[PDB]
């Protein structure tokens, strides 16, 4: 429902997450042009992405162009693929860079492949409204460059307010890491968050952060940044616990 | 145990995922975080984002975001440098058409943190 996320107006009977705010996906004064399936739209820092139209628990793919206005003229800074993973109470965006602006000439694009996680948003679970007990396990997907086939497992102990998990099945072996035990903490707005280190074969190889989403802490969404021999790579993370 | 690095204050930029990371400072040597630069600045990698690392000697790179100046078209000048990108600290000899010059008797322009000083124009 790509062309549709780009043109249709929020329909309220749409499966959530319905709306995603682009903040880390687009800087203050730049434009992001998304295209797909005979449609096209421009955003917009603070602008809303209609995720209601997209399929749940999958990666939606758009063509993207990032621009800036210099002297009443748009200059291309970067292009490639914009990735969107959607859950019910959360969603994240990612960028697969295929091209960036040449280092010496603004007006020339150069081939460069990079991957980063953009926005991480949704209906933030309040820290002060967490359960006090139990161990919720979460299952879902871990995606990196050229690979949305990774499997994520994460477990939260709400009494000890710690989380810990695992990444498996990503083609790149160095990305299959352990998300070490880490403390849940309150946000600046008191949203439940988690940040810890990453382990690969018992060695510290970076860090990870997760938000907790849903009235019932149904979901977790975030990112891992991992040190490889090539070296530092991002992994998008989205998991949810199974309902009844 | 030592945790020398506090929340990195990045001029002309910032960390990604501020809300999730801020509550976990100070941090220990070896930790790193992805950051972005504002419009017109870039990281030492040539991208507008990279990673900043906690070292014994503080946050590295020491200067995470540098200005990039686009050299503008010169109405009444020679345009060998039209559309070129120059880094902060870079100086240029504006080559003006005969009968024309930089204003107020200037000869060169420099890419400053805030952009060209003075503005490269011819007449």
């Amino acid at each position: 429902g790509l062309a549709d996320a780009l043109t249709a107006p929020l329909d309220h009977k749409d499966k959530g997450l319905q709306s995603l705010t682009l903040d880390q996906s687009v800087r203050k004064n730049e434009k992001l042009k998304l295209a797909a399936q005979g449609a096209e739209k421009t955003y917009g820092n603070g602008d809303s992405l209609n995720t209601g139209k997209l399929k749940n628990d999958k990666v939606s793919r758009f063509d993207f162009i990032r621009q800036i206005e210099v002297d009443g003229q748009l200059i291309t800074l970067e292009s490639g693929e914009f990735q969107v993973y959607k859950q019910s109470h959360s969603a994240l965006t990612a960028f697969q860079t295929e091209q960036i602006q040449d280092s010496e000439h603004s007006g020339k694009m150069v081939a460069k492949r990079q991957f980063r996680i953009g926005d991480i948003a949704g209906e933030h679970t309040s820290f002060d409204k967490l359960p006090e007990g139990g161990r919720a396990t979460y299952r879902g997907t871990a995606f990196g460059s050229d690979d949305a086939g990774g499997k994520l497992t994460y477990t939260i102990d709400f009494a000890a307010k710690q989380g810990n998990g695992k990444i498996e099945h990503l083609k790149s072996p160095e990305l299959n890491v352990d998300l070490a035990a880490a403390d849940i903490k309150p946000d600046g707005k008191r949203h439940a968050v988690i940040s810890g280190s990453v382990l690969y074969n018992q060695a510290e190889k970076g860090s990870y952060s997760l938000g907790i989403f849903g009235g019932k802490a149904q979901e977790v969404a975030g990112s891992a940044e991992v040190k490889t021999v090539n070296g530092i790579r991002h992994i998008g993370l989205a998991a949810k616990q199974e309902l009844e | 145990t030592l945790k020398p690095c506090d929340y990195p204050d990045i001029k002309h930029g910032g960390l990604y995922h501020e809300n999730m990371r801020r509550p976990y400072f100070p941090v220990a040597v070896g930790k790193y975080y992805s950051y972005y630069c504002d419009e017109h600045f870039e990281t030492p990698s040539g991208s507008y984002w990279d990673h900043i690392h906690c070292t014994q000697d503080g946050w590295s790179p020491a200067v995470p975001c540098l200005r990039k100046c686009y050299f503008p078209y010169l109405e009444n000048g020679y345009n060998q440098n039209h559309g070129r990108k120059f880094v902060q600290g870079k100086s240029i000899d504006v080559a003006c058409h005969p009968g024309y010059a930089l204003p107020k008797a200037q000869t060169t322009v420099t890419c400053m943190e805030n952009g060209w000083s003075p503005t490269p124009r011819c007449i």
